[PDB]
């Protein structure tokens, strides 16, 4: 009885922000669009346009903003449970894992130390090697670790049915990843997505080929990318864009040879 | 499957189908479900002749029917246009427990298919279908 | 109603407000039925095969 | 993991009916040419889900019969061409040995 | 002020006023009942005020109804669809023919499908013949397709339909294809009428035989269209102008002379037709010293209506850069030369219809 | 009357009361009278328009309709999609044209494209000449194209609307079409504005004749913004920047000479050029008076500018390692090896 | 309540100011074709007893086929201005629409008004609109178009032999027709419309340029004989355009100058073949 429920709608414009009488353009999903004012146990600058926002079955009026909608499998996409791997399981790789480390562990444990000198350490790592030699156990050595937010994405999983969807995964993946403080996104088996760009006639590997703009867009475009630091691991490095293997998106290149 | 009351279901892979098969139709196996449940059965496939997805969906329910199968009294039937051109997996023995050859109808079978269907006309009496049988050469039914 | 009678994929009436089963109206058609109709595959026996 | 090859008819298949009948563990059966589908990203989509089902019936054996027939064979229905089976065997991969943690699930290929 | 609360009065008249539903007679059953479909909704048995013609009422007849009693108030006309009005109402931009350069052969042919039977129905007649329909006007880009349209659209004193087949696509189940019908709708409610559609290869692309969702829609709505140009009902009055740069693309049916009659070719300017072109575009440019225009057409082998403005842009900006405020010969020549360089980029241009 | 008249808008204020039915309108009839569209896909006859003059309603126009009567109650603003309205830049970088290194041929020639039309349109009047018609800036990864848009951004105070190739990449059959037009629509309403499209060869790819399939769903939101470009409406008020690292991929018909008019294109920073970046980006960095940029520039062979910055981060990589407050010249020498990325190599019996 | 069967129905039956004005006489050669659509719609139309008589089963419905501008449209037009039978005209994008349900609804009514009107003609032009082989159960569009065809099937299904009710269907791409709208039952007739050969190019010439004042110099033969694959449609279009540069020189009279000119226009063939091949 108190708390009634809350329909989810998009606000999409204010009219007369200025004023005292500020009204709200919504569109709840699939139902249909109101001009509604705010309810008056909310603040009016707590609500921006095209943020979603709950409003009652009534009047509509906008009772409580909501976090940006995410897909269900991209909020699966975040490791819950850390692997039960330490960087003591991996052998040969000291070199590797003290260049591994010291991008995407030691800026988030002691952040002080780069702040000082007016560093700006690297946000990607790239593995690169032949099947089993360490790549992926590397990388869940490092989630065991990780204290901050880490998502573990197979570029298999990004690949969609339709036109511009394994792009959207890519969107919300890194706008769900930017609501943490600091955050590491696992790209196993880049190759799926990070394919060369080329024009083959017909449209081959088009859709695919968007997905990795996205991914490029997003690690290095217009806007900052936050606090993220990626991480991706491939055995065919040779098959990545150009533009994916560039740094200021993979600005580390840790090759996984063969142990000696 | 008319003689036997084995219920005949024909898989043309149709898309149009595909909500009565089942709604996730990511396998052409989803369609033991509904063989089950109507045993005796047979499944009925012809090639109309990349490859082929006949043959593809032949080999998906053999491999099922060889022992993976609880039900039984589940029997599949191919039809194609040639044997040579079938896949070294259906040729393989003990896939196909027996292969049924079709020749075209010689004189006297086109006497008896041309006996069957004439018997829906009115037909004058005196007719020689003898005679148009033996003027139709290398004729199917 | 029995609830043993409500077997799966039964048409069944609910009510209106309480969208209770109340009756089990008559079977649809059969999904193999209904996709046999639509192939449409000519019904035969022995006796229309010649040769 | 385990992969049983050899000439056709030599008792693949035989061994692992063998195997499902004297096993304690789930027992799931997918044959290879099962893995193309008829639009993209699909066949991965199959492949993670074969997978979770083995990880919810654990412990599992999963039996990835003709596992060649994948690439062996090609099908217009597939609209991805080899570019779509190689997304599928990537996943693949990840489910074998990958980041995801991984129960008791016995894989058999052949 | 008396007028004042004149307008307040009719504003507290008009508050009492009810929205009426919207939707189309299907049969008059008896002399007090109806069968209406709402326009997106269900049909109704409903009946119909005592004030009506009722003879109006045939079937297919927009009406209004009562929202509680769905009572026919009123027969309405034909709707006009917003996206349609933006068609009719859409500014060419006042060109004139004189702004277009070197395609006098293909003007003709165009005012000969859209202008002549329009004027003189009764010269065609004459001969024995039907006047073609449908016309498309295929070239590289750049070739004055657009501009050909928006002169014939400001010049041409007939009911135009100006539209891009990208903006007629809509996500919603059978849309695209209502639009095509509503275009045509109107083009019959008001003949003379003219339907140029830009970028055909839109949605007037070749058929998929193993298409997406997406691609069925599509070809729906390009088969709703073909069957509009040339179908069971013969189009009278009713003229179409078709652009596309990749007339290879189209499908056979769009491309067939029973629906687009004339392919006319904005094929790239030659010697004389870059001359033209250049003249038109360097004319309003402020310039001392003589201008070898000539020069300029023998640098410009292979450009366009387009390159040929920006060789006149550019050169200005030559000017711009030196501080000067007019543009010589020389600041041409660069500029001929640049965009010269700019033509590398570009990959094949010549495409014609199969 | 006047208590009339004040009682009357009384009772308009019950009636005007929130929350309106947002609506559009389909027609404007005459026996005055308007057709309109609810938001609930229900299409209503109104025998008086309402509240607002029929003269200043259009077909198409956003309305707020009573919840009931349905009646006309206030003209609504354009609807613009809020992805649209969301690639609105507001925080405007702080980046600016000194911290570009070697391309000031390029920035030259973009700036009198971009920038000099808006501000000086005295100068392209009095020539006669037509302002240029879209930039398109191409070249290899990490040459600063990007970087020179978030500088246009920077040193510029019109309406700037970033946007990226994938993003106008939709799932639904027109949606991107109508992105690609509210981009257009929403610039045109903030006039000056400059619309800047990352990663052009997303939708930009050239369109195919196929029988069987092909992405015919971006070759129709690329044709979109191409008639946005240069179509049946000249737009000479927004102001098109694009950028791409493959120009062979795109369209012959986006790189035309009335959509992308000026084509520039960025190269591999040189000698002069390397040193002036890996100086651009140590700025805020603690190094010492001996490093030879002259020399890392010529330790660094075909580097482009992201390698180049690469350089200076690694180089205090390197310095933290060992504990430094203050980076030496040996620290960027072997942060060139790290971004070099050269394979390890047991390559001692060489010479 | 019941309605009548007439009543509820979107889609209307032809009425007599709707008849095309295409005769018989207008199409040139298609008298196989011709012939074909006579016995398997007009004539089971009146003569439905003699086909029981002898033991012909009248085909339901009849699938006309074959490249554009070959006169499947134009012989619908001349069925439905020389039948006696009712006649109903659609276009298989209309039944897509956006609410749902309203297709498959609109099918039913296209069947139960020539079922009540009976003897009648369903005419559906441009077939591949709902008869895709291909169908996407995650999209709303391949959902309800599975829809309209599965009742498309089910209403031919439902039609015995004593309802008098023939469906036409034309489509110029029936190689993307669903195998199940040609079985048995529902399209028993297919008939191929192809392009004209040398024999009906003549008949074509000469139906067209029988309207037109031809000048006696015109030799239709020099035109007929060329190797050049081309339809009816690109013959009406040789003589339209000849008819076009008549018009221009201020003429009424088409001689063989105008028509060799519209020919070269109008076919505009590109070689598209190397001699060195033969
Ligand atoms: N350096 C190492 N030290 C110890 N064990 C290792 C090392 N490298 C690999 N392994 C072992 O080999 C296995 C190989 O799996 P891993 O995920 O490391 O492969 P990968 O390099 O990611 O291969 P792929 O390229 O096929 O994905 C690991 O699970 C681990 O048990
Ligand atoms: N070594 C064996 N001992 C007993 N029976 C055998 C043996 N090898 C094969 N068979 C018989 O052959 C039949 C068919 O062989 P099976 O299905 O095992 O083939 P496979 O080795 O999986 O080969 P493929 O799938 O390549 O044809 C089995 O059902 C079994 O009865
Ligand atoms: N013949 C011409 N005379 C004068 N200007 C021309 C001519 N052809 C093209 N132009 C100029 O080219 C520019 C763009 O031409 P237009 O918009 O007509 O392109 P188009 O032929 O439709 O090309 P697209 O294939 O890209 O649609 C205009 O500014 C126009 O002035
Ligand atoms: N010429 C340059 N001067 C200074 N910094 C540069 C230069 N070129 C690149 N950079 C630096 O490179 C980094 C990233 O490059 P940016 O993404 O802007 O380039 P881009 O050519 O647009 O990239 P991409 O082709 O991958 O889209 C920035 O930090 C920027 O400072
Ligand atoms: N035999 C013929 N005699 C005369 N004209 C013909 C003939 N065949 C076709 N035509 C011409 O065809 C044109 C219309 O083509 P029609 O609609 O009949 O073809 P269609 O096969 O239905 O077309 P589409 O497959 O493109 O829909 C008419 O203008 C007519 O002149
Ligand atoms: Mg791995
Ligand atoms: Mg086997
Ligand atoms: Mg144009
Ligand atoms: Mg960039
Ligand atoms: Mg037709």
């Amino acid at each position: 009885q108190s708390e009634q429920p809350l329909q989810v709608a998009r606000c999409t414009k204010i009219i007369n922000a200025d004023s005292e009488d500020p009204k709200y353009i919504i569109n709840v999903k699939q139902f249909a669009k109101f001009v509604v004012d705010l309810s008056d146990q909310v603040a009016p600058t707590d609500i921006e346009e095209g943020m979603r926002v709950g409003v009652d079955r009534n009047k509509y009026q906008i009772h409580i903003p909501l976090p940006p909608k995410i897909d269900p499998t991209v909020t699966m996409m975040q490791v819950e449970e850390k692997p039960d791997v330490t960087y003591s399981d991996v052998g040969g790789c000291k070199e590797q894992i003290e260049k591994l480390r010291e991008v995407v562990e030691t800026p988030l444990l002691h952040p002080e130390r780069f702040v000082n000198l007016g560093i700006e350490p690297p946000k990607g790592v790239l593995l690169f090697g032949p099947p089993g030699t360490g790549k992926t156990l590397c990388a869940r050595a490092v989630a065991n670790r990780t204290d901050a937010c880490f998502i573990r994405v197979i570029g298999s999983e990004l690949v969609q049915k339709y036109v511009g969807e394994g792009a959207r995964m890519v969107r919300e993946l890194f706008e769900m990843a930017r609501t943490k403080k600091a955050c590491l996104i696992f790209f196993d088996e880049i190759d799926a997505i990070g394919g060369a760009r080329f024009d083959d006639g017909a449209g081959g590997d088009n859709e695919v080929q968007r997905t990795m703009l996205e991914l490029i867009n997003q690690l290095d475009g217009f806007d900052p990318r936050g606090n993220i630091k990626v991480l991706m691991a491939t055995n065919r490095p040779d098959t990545l864009d150009p533009a994916l293997m560039r740094p200021g998106r993979l600005d580390r290149k840790i090759e996984f040879s063969l142990p000696d | 499957a008319h003689h036997t009351d084995c219920t005949f279901i024909r898989v043309s892979g149709s898309e149009l189908v595909q909500k009565f098969i089942g709604e996730g139709a990511r396998m052409v196996r989803e369609l033991f479900v509904m063989a089950r449940e109507h045993a005796p059965s047979i499944i009925f496939m012809d090639e109309i002749d990349g490859d082929s997805e006949v043959q593809r969906t032949m080999l998906e329910l053999l491999n099922q029917l060889d022992g993976f199968e609880a039900t039984k009294n589940i029997k599949v039937i191919m039809a194609t246009n040639r044997i040579d051109i079938l896949d070294s997996a259906l040729l393989r023995p003990g896939r196909i427990d027996r292969k049924i050859e079709f020749p075209p109808p010689n004189e006297e079978a086109r006497l008896d298919i041309l006996k069957i269907h004439s018997r829906k006309m009115n037909l004058t009496r005196g007719i020689n279908l003898r005679k148009i049988a033996e003027l139709m050469p290398g004729a199917s039914g | 109603i029995d609830i043993n009678d409500v077997t799966p994929n039964c048409r069944v009436a609910l009510r209106n407000d309480s969208y209770t089963l109340h009756k089990i109206l008559p079977n649809k058609v059969d999904p193999l039925v209904s996709l046999m109709m639509v192939e449409k595959v000519p019904d035969s026996t022995y006796e229309m095969i010649g040769g | 993991g385990v992969i049983l090859y050899g000439p056709p008819g030599t008792g693949k298949t035989l061994l692992a009916k063998a195997v499902a009948n004297q096993t304690s563990a789930t027992f799931l059966r997918v044959v290879g040419s099962e893995l193309i589908q008829k639009y993209l990203g699909d066949g991965p989509k199959l492949v993670r889900e074969l997978f979770r089902v083995a990880e919810e019936h654990a412990p599992s054996i999963v039996f990835i019969d003709e596992i060649d027939a994948i690439g062996t064979k090609r099908y217009d229905s597939n609209s991805g061409g080899e570019r779509e089976i190689q997304r599928t065997m990537l996943e693949l991969l990840n489910q074998l040995d990958g980041f995801d943690s991984r129960g008791d699930v016995k894989v058999i290929m052949a | 002020l008396t007028k004042q609360y004149e307008k307040s009065e009719n504003d507290l008249k008009a508050l009492q006023s009810v929205g009426q539903i919207v939707g189309e007679v299907l049969k008059q059953l008896t002399e007090e009942k109806f069968i209406v479909k709402a326009t997106n909704g269900p049909r109704y048995v409903v009946g119909c005020r005592r004030q009506l013609d009722k003879s109006k009422l045939k079937p297919g007849t927009r009406v209004a109804l009562d929202m509680t009693t769905l009572t026919i108030m009123r027969y309405l006309p034909r709707e006009v669809d917003p996206l349609v009005y933006n068609m009719s109402h859409e500014d060419p931009g006042n060109v004139s023919y004189s702004e277009i350069g070197g395609l006098s052969e293909q003007i003709r042919e165009l005012r000969e499908v859209i202008e002549l039977p329009l004027t003189n129905p009764e010269l065609f007649q004459r001969v024995g013949i039907i006047p073609p329909k449908g016309c498309l006007l295929y070239g590289p880009p750049g070739t004055g397709k657009t501009l050909l349209a928006r002169a014939v659209a400001s010049q041409l004193d007939c009911n135009f339909l100006k539209v891009v087949s990208s903006s007629i696509v809509d996500k919603y189940i059978g849309e695209s294809a209502r639009l095509i019908r509503e275009m045509f709708n109107y083009a019959r409610d008001h003949q003379p009428c003219i339907i140029f559609m830009d970028e055909i290869d839109a949605i007037g692309g070749r058929r998929f035989s193993e298409g997406t969702s997406a691609d069925r829609e599509i070809q729906r709505t390009l088969m709703e269209l073909l069957n509009q140009m040339d179908g069971f009902d013969t189009l009278h009055r009713v003229k179409m102008i078709m652009a596309t740069n990749r007339p290879d693309t189209l499908d056979p049916a769009l491309l067939r002379p029973g629906r687009l009659d004339r392919k006319i070719h904005i094929d790239l300017p030659n010697e004389q037709a870059r001359l033209d072109i250049l003249k038109i575009h360097a004319g309003p440019i402020t310039k001392h010293g003589e201008i070898d225009y000539e020069a300029i057409v023998k640098l410009s082998d292979g450009f366009n209506g387009a390159d040929l403005r920006n060789v006149c842009t550019e050169a200005g900006m030559f000017a711009i850069r030196a501080d000067h405020d007019f543009v010589v010969q020389e600041d041409f020549m660069k500029a001929v030369r640049k965009v010269a360089d700019s033509k590398k980029l570009e990959s094949k241009l010549d495409y014609k219809p199969v | 009357m006047k208590d009339k008249i004040k009682e009357n808008s009384e009772k308009i204020k019950v009636n005007k009361t929130l929350p309106y039915l947002v609506s559009n309108v389909i027609e404007l009839l005459d026996v005055k009278c308007a057709v309109i569209k609810t938001s609930t896909r229900q299409t209503y006859f109104l025998p008086v328009i309402g509240l607002v003059d029929a003269e200043k309603l259009k077909p198409g126009d956003l309305v707020g309709v009573n919840k009931d009567s349905y009646l006309i109650l206030e003209t609504l603003p354009t609807e613009y999609d809020s992805r649209v309205k969301a690639m609105e830049v507001d925080e405007r970088p702080t980046e600016q044209y000194s911290d570009i290194g070697g391309l000031d041929k390029q920035i030259q020639e973009l700036v009198e494209a971009i920038v000099l039309p808006m501000n000086h349109k005295e100068k392209f009047e009095n020539l006669g000449i037509q302002p240029p018609k879209g930039v398109l800036m191409y070249g290899p990864p990490g040459t600063g194209k990007t970087l020179l848009a978030r500088a246009c951004a920077a040193q510029t105070k019109a309406t700037f609307l970033k946007l990226a190739g994938p993003q106008l990449v939709q799932m639904f059959i027109g949606d991107g079409a109508k992105l690609v037009r509210d981009a257009f629509a929403l610039a045109k309403e903030k006039a000056p504005s400059i619309i800047f499209i990352d990663e052009l060869d997303a939708i930009g790819t050239k369109r195919f004749d196929s029988e069987k399939a092909g992405d015919r769903e971006v070759q129709r939101t690329m044709l979109e913004l191409l008639n946005q470009l240069d179509g049946f409406q000249p737009n000479t008020q927004v102001k098109v920047i694009a950028a791409t690292n493959r120009v062979d991929i795109l369209d012959p018909a986006l790189l035309r000479s009335g959509r992308l008019d000026r084509k520039i294109e960025f190269p591999m920073p040189n000698e002069e050029a390397r040193a002036r970046i890996m100086q651009i980006h140590s700025r805020k960095m603690n190094v010492s008076p001996d490093v030879n940029y002259e020399e890392l520039a010529r330790c660094t062979d075909d580097f482009n500018g992201a390698q180049c910055k690469a350089v200076c981060v690694e180089a205090g990589m390197i310095a933290l390692r060992r504990g430094a407050t203050e980076l030496t010249h040996e620290d960027y020498m072997e942060g060139i090896l790290e971004v070099q990325a050269k394979k390890k190599a047991n390559l001692q019996y060489y010479a | 309540d019941v309605l009548p069967p007439e009543a509820d129905s979107s889609i209307m039956m032809l009425t007599s100011d709707q008849k095309p004005d295409v005769m018989y006489a207008d199409i040139g050669g298609m008298d196989i074709q011709k012939q074909e659509v006579r016995e398997a719609v007009e004539l089971p139309l009146t003569h439905f007893e003699l086909y029981k008589q002898i033991g012909i089963d009248p085909p339901r419905g009849v699938l006309m086929y074959g490249p554009p501008g070959c006169g499947k449209t134009m012989l619908a037009k001349a069925v439905a201005h020389h039948t006696t039978a009712a006649f109903i005209r659609v276009v298989g994008s209309e039944f897509v629409q956006k609410y749902l349900g309203e297709g498959p609804r609109m099918v039913r009514d296209v069947f139960r008004l020539a079922k009540e009107n009976a003897p009648a003609i369903i005419f559906i032009d441009e077939i591949d609109a709902i008869a895709t082989k291909r169908f996407d159960a995650q999209t709303g569009a391949d959902r309800e178009v599975q829809r309209i065809l599965l009742e498309l099937l089910n209403q031919m299904d439902g039609f015995d032999q004593n309802v008098n009710v023939k469906v036409i269907m034309a489509t110029n791409r029936a190689d993307t027709l669903d195998p199940a709208l040609l079985r048995p039952g529902r399209l028993d007739r297919k008939i191929e419309f192809p392009l004209p050969d040398r024999r009906q190019k003549r008949l074509i010439f000469s139906t067209i340029t029988s309207k037109m004042n031809l000048s006696e110099e015109v030799d239709l033969e020099d035109y007929v004989a060329r190797p050049d694959k081309i339809s009816g449609a690109d013959i009406n279009s040789i003589c339209q355009e000849s008819g076009m540069l008549a018009v221009r020189e201020n003429r009424y009279i088409v001689l063989a100058k105008d028509f060799e000119k519209a020919y070269k226009t109008v076919i505009k063939k590109d070689e598209q073949e190397h001699e060195f091949y033969k």
